[PDB]
RNA sequence: CAUCAGACACCACAAAAGGUGUUAGUUCAUCUAGACAGCCGGACGGUGGCCAUGGAAGUCGGAAUCCGCUAAGGAGUGUGU
């Protein structure tokens, strides 16, 4: 009999969490966050995948749950 | 041989002692004519410390610094008719409250003749203590005599 | 007038620190201006009590590693309802006077420092 | 401003342990169980260890953030009731009426029965809820002890106590007499 | 006869109140504004008035 | 967040005055030189100061509005007599 608080177990913004960019002229690459600004935008980097070095909204992109 | 303790007080010659002391085994018409050989100079307000052993009245007399200021004032009023204040200025005193201030016991935590002497002498709102100036404004102009009470 | 009573404050520890070298760090809580009136008229001979905030003892003892460092071992013996004592009697009298007299029915030692060490006493 | 995260420390003591499910909170220990619904506040439970559980907010407002402080409030609440219990004593107030309180069972609701109110007829009967014991005190006179696990069971039977004897039509300030809320204590004699 | 100790929490909860100029709601003794919505949440407060 | 929501010119209305309801901002002071709030203690001595003396010691009432120890404590913020 223990402390059995289950998981409510998220995935985490960070540096180096790697995205799926669904919207846009990228519209389904991989990313990585560089740098978070706010609540709200982060920027991003793809670069062996393609898209170059901006700063975008969390609208417009997925959290995958792989990190590095 | 007990201990009784009781603190008597202001009073012109012979001036309510039957309700503090009955318990100390002394009396109470006699206690009053007691305290007449002490504050009898002294005809002015101050305390007595009274210390009765259960079979006798025996009175001492407490060292008031106030009162002592009041020692080197004017004494004049005889009872009850002065008609505003009874309150009287008088001499200054520069040197005699300086010695007799810091010879009431050293009261207030005095670590000098000047402190002792700007205490009970800068506490005058009775007397003027100058021939040409006022009190409670020469506690950082009284520098003189603090090595030899000390 | 803040500003020159904390600098006056610092002026006056950087004093009595660099003029005595025996340190009584007392454990003193809850007590009265009846005690406390007659340390002050018993300790004119010897000893400076010095109480006060001593969680600006803290800023001052960050702000004073230039001169003497071995007064760095202090800041964890600064917590607790403590004060000082500034004198040049290194053991004996001024502990016996601080904890035997004036008891009655909280006037401890709880730290001893004489020129960089700590000594039980 | 929108805090991006906030965050409170729950000390869970040795002879209790908690359980939540998804806000449904538990905590069974050395007098009982206690269960609470919270989920009409959305808060987020981390434990970190055995004794420790981390409460934490995100990105929320300001009634937000004070909502995550209440419910810190409400589980240490839970976890002092069923370590040590709540007791409140309540003393009456009275000038020349005595009020007679007993504890009668009306088919086994329980009521707590107050009788000659200033002089009234009426007999003003409240509901004892779940849970708490009520007791009257040893030589103490015109005491009445509510004791139990839930603070909100035993303050607010204290309360609906409180409120059967107002006075209705009077001085409130003058005509005193009523019964009322003394002492706010632990079950456990030590604390 | 109320035997002071007892009067004294009485007057914690019937005459240590606070009471609102707008709309004299019994307000807790050291409150700074009304609670109530009708009056505006009004800072315009006095204390109780006690007997005599 | 509205137990009177608001919603697009003319056009079919609302004001002065308030809110520790919430969001920003200006200025000053404390400010990180451990503040503020809370809890635990002090909250002195001259001094029942001078007094009107049944009695007034901070406290029916009047004017002076002081000094020493201070880390700090007022010729006192009311209650009590």
């Amino acid at each position: 009999t223990d402390s059995i608080v289950k998981a409510s177990n998220w995935r985490l913004v960070e540096v180096g969490r790697v995205v799926l960019i669904k919207k846009g002229q990228s519209a389904g690459k991989l990313a990585a966050i560089v740098e978070i600004i706010d609540q709200k935008k982060v920027l991003i980097d793809g670069p062996k995948a393609g898209v170059p070095r901006q700063a975008i909204n969390l609208g417009q992109v997925v959290l995958t749950p792989l990190t590095f | 041989e007990v201990k009784y303790l009781y603190l008597r007080a202001v009073g012109g010659e012979v001036g309510l002692a039957p309700k503090i002391g009955p318990l100390g085994l002394s009396p109470k018409k006699v206690g009053e004519d007691i305290a007449k050989a002490t504050k009898e100079k002294g005809i002015k307000v101050t305390v007595q410390l009274k210390i009765q052993n259960r079979q006798a009245a025996a009175s001492v007399v407490p060292s008031a610094s106030s009162l002592v200021i009041t020692a080197l004032k004017e004494p004049p009023r005889d009872r009850k008719k002065d008609k505003n204040v009874k309150h009287s200025g008088n001499i200054q005193l520069d040197e005699i409250i300086e010695i007799a201030r810091q010879m009431r016991d050293k009261s207030f935590g005095r670590t000098l003749a000047s402190v002792t002497k700007e205490i009970l002498g800068t506490a005058q709102s009775v007397g003027c203590r100058v021939d040409f100036k006022n009190p409670h404004d020469i506690i950082e102009g009284i520098n003189a005599g603090e090595i030899e009470i000390p | 007038g803040i500003r020159e009573k904390k600098a006056e404050y610092f002026a006056k520890l950087r004093e009595y620190l660099e003029e005595y070298k025996s340190l009584f760090v007392v454990g003193v809580d809850n007590v009265s201006s009846q005690q406390m009136h007659e340390v002050r008229k018993e300790l004119r001979g010897r000893a400076v009590v010095l109480m006060g905030k001593n969680t600006m003892v803290r800023r001052a003892i960050r702000g004073f590693l230039s001169d003497l460092p071995d007064f760095e071992k202090l800041l964890p013996f600064v917590k607790g309802n403590v004060g000082f004592v500034f004198t040049n009697e290194p053991l004996t009298e001024i502990k016996n006077v601080i904890v035997s007299n004036r008891v009655a029915a909280g006037l401890t030692v709880v730290q001893v420092y004489d020129n960089g060490q700590v000594f039980p006493s | 401003m929108k805090y991006i995260q906030t965050e409170q420390q729950i000390e869970v003591p040795e002879g209790v342990t908690v359980s939540i499910k998804s806000r449904i909170v538990k905590v069974v220990g050395p007098r009982g169980t206690l269960t609470k619904n919270l989920k009409h506040i959305d808060v987020t439970f981390t434990k970190v260890n055995n004794q420790l559980i981390k409460v934490a907010v995100h990105n929320g407002g300001r009634k937000h953030v004070a909502a995550l402080r209440t419910v810190k409030s409400l589980v240490d609440n839970m976890i002092t009731g069923v370590t040590k219990g709540y007791k409140y004593k309540m003393r009456y107030v009275y000038a020349h009426f005595p009020i007679n309180v007993n504890i009668v069972e009306k088919d086994g609701a329980k009521f707590i029965e107050v009788r000659n109110f200033l002089g009234d007829k009426k007999i003003r009967n409240v509901p004892v809820r779940d849970g708490v014991t009520i007791e009257f005190s040893t030589n103490v006179k015109d005491e009445i002890v509510l004791s139990g696990n839930s603070v909100e069971d035993v303050s607010q039977n204290a309360a609906d106590l409180q409120q059967i004897c107002r006075v209705r039509n009077k001085d409130i300030r003058k005509f005193l007499d009523g019964i009322y809320v003394s002492h706010k204590g632990f079950i456990t004699e030590d604390l | 006869i109320i035997e002071p100790s007892l009067k004294a929490l009485a007057s914690k909860y019937n005459c240590d109140k606070s009471v609102c100029r707008k709309c004299y709601a019994r307000l807790p003794p050291r409150a700074t504004n009304c609670r109530k919505r009708k009056c505006g949440h009004t800072n315009q407060l006095r204390p109780k008035k006690k007997l005599k």
